[PDB]
């Protein structure tokens, strides 16, 4: 399998760069909507490797069509110049009532058909395949999430963007187990993991932090089903965009390759 | 060892009390629903209380002075808890018991918070820069810039000095948006969103 990792600061560049130098990194995943007004070829000449998209905040969900649009002609012309690996989006449910969520919500599942129709109109406008990416449950939606995302993505011809870190929070909150995902994991070959934290008044609750090295139970994860995971053309992002230093990306980068070796 | 679901059981029945404060009460303490409200209550902490630290020399370590009388008085005039969070603070407390200690080292942190926020989330393709202007900053303002380059050693949002002066907003703050990154024109203060 081929590892990632996730560009989000500019201040970060010089890191990222000597990753590649050193053949830590095969690729890098980039939030390319908070880039979206540098020139694309700056940017595709910044790293001596292949790059993907991950989009954060285009709110397809709910954002008017008017700007929706212009955002998705902007990135349609990033896709023709960089040629990502992949592109990937999510599925979250940012404002209620007109008030922003500052921490994002996880989208009631029993709204398939308004789902449905916005992915498709998201996915036409940006011209390429779409992933989605799982939401890290810490109600008990995590129950039908994995079984919603394979009709969305049955229906719709999305890809699914697997976060190990995100479905290991909602099996500890939730009690779902990730083996529910088994099905997913064996179609899609693009994959994210991170570390992820506690909720402060109480260690129980999990929330992806992306500011750790990987837990226990998300390494045991990747290791028992190295077989699902491991596919041709298969990638993993490894993402922290908090606490970013060279060594504790450094092995966790190592124990990333220690559990995916070439043939 | 899970933690009960109690009174609800998706995020969507508690999208109504993920910044009220004041109705976390309502949940049972050992229900995952109180936990759920806490995470997204401490998200609104961390975001006022990290990037404007100052902010806790008013208030006290804990924050709570200004925390839940804000998260209040915010429901109350429906804010929306966009770009304009760190301003519709400190308009607060220019109305709070805090008004007689507001210097300018508490302005400009909210307000180069206020232009660092609308430099993250907004999207909009045609909007390359944002000016906010405010009374309590005469002949300057703060400018958020957008990245056009993945080089550039300087911050994305500065104070600047205007020559000709701007006229003072209306409110105690007003903003603009500029098509590139170069201001030619003042277009006029446009008052503060919600
Ligand atoms: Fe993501
Ligand atoms: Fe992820
Ligand atoms: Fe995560």
């Amino acid at each position: 399998m081929q590892i990632g990792f996730n560009f989000t600061l500019t201040g970060t560049l010089d890191m990222v760069q000597q990753m590649i130098k050193e053949r830590k990194i095969d690729y890098v995943e980039m939030l390319i909507d908070n880039f979206v007004h540098l020139p694309p070829e700056q940017i595709a000449d910044s790293f001596d490797c292949p790059v993907a998209f991950h989009i954060m905040l285009s709110k397809y969900l709910e954002r008017d069509r008017e700007a929706l649009a212009a955002l998705g002609k902007r990135l349609r012309r990033f896709i023709d110049v960089m040629r990502p690996v992949y592109v990937s989006d999510h599925i979250l449910y940012f404002t209620h009532n007109g008030r922003s969520l500052f921490h994002l919500g996880e989208i009631d599942y029993g709204e398939y058909d308004h789902v449905r129709s916005k992915v498709e109109q998201w996915q036409d406008m940006l011209g390429t395949r779409l992933y989605l990416e799982n939401y890290p449950s810490i109600m008990d939606g995590a129950w039908d999430a994995p079984s919603f995302y394979e009709r969305l993505s049955r229906e719709t011809g999305v890809g699914v963007l697997f976060d190990a870190s995100n479905a290991i929070c909602a099996q500890n909150n939730t009690g779902a187990p990730v083996e529910l995902w088994k099905k997913i994991i064996e179609t899609t070959r693009h994959f994210h993991v991170a570390g992820y934290g506690t909720a402060f008044i109480e260690p129980r609750v999990k929330a992806d932090t992306h500011d750790r090295e990987m837990a226990e139970d998300t390494l045991d994860f990747l290791s028992r089903m190295r077989t699902s995971f491991d596919k041709p053309g298969a990638t993993i992002t490894y993402e922290r965009d908090f606490d970013i230093d060279y060594e504790s990306i450094s092995v966790d980068l190592k124990r990333l390759r220690d559990i995916f070796p070439c043939v | 060892s899970l933690l009960p679901t109690a009174p609800v059981r998706i995020d969507a029945d508690l999208y109504d009390d993920l910044a009220n404060p004041a109705r976390q009460s309502l949940y049972p303490r050992d229900s995952r629903g109180f936990i759920r409200i806490d995470i997204s209550l401490r998200a609104y902490w961390h975001t006022l209380f990290d990037t404007c630290p100052r902010l806790l020399e008013l208030s006290g370590p804990s924050g709570g002075a200004i925390f839940l009388p804000f998260m209040a008085w915010a429901r109350e005039n429906n804010l929306a808890f966009d770009w304009s969070f760190f301003l519709w603070v400190y308009v607060w407390l220019q109305q709070s018991e805090f008004r007689e200690r507001l210097d300018e080292d508490q302005l400009l942190p909210v307000m180069t918070a206020s232009a660092t926020r609308w430099l993250m989330i907004d999207r909009d393709i045609d909007a390359c820069q944002i000016v906010l202007g405010s009374r309590s900053l005469a002949g300057a303002a703060v400018v958020g810039a957008k990245i056009d380059s993945i080089h550039c050693r300087l911050e994305q949002v500065q104070q600047v000095a205007f020559a000709a002066p701007l006229p003072l907003p209306d409110g105690e703050f007003g903003y603009f948006l500029t098509p590139g990154f170069e201001i030619d024109h003042f277009p006029g203060w446009r008052p503060l969103p919600r």
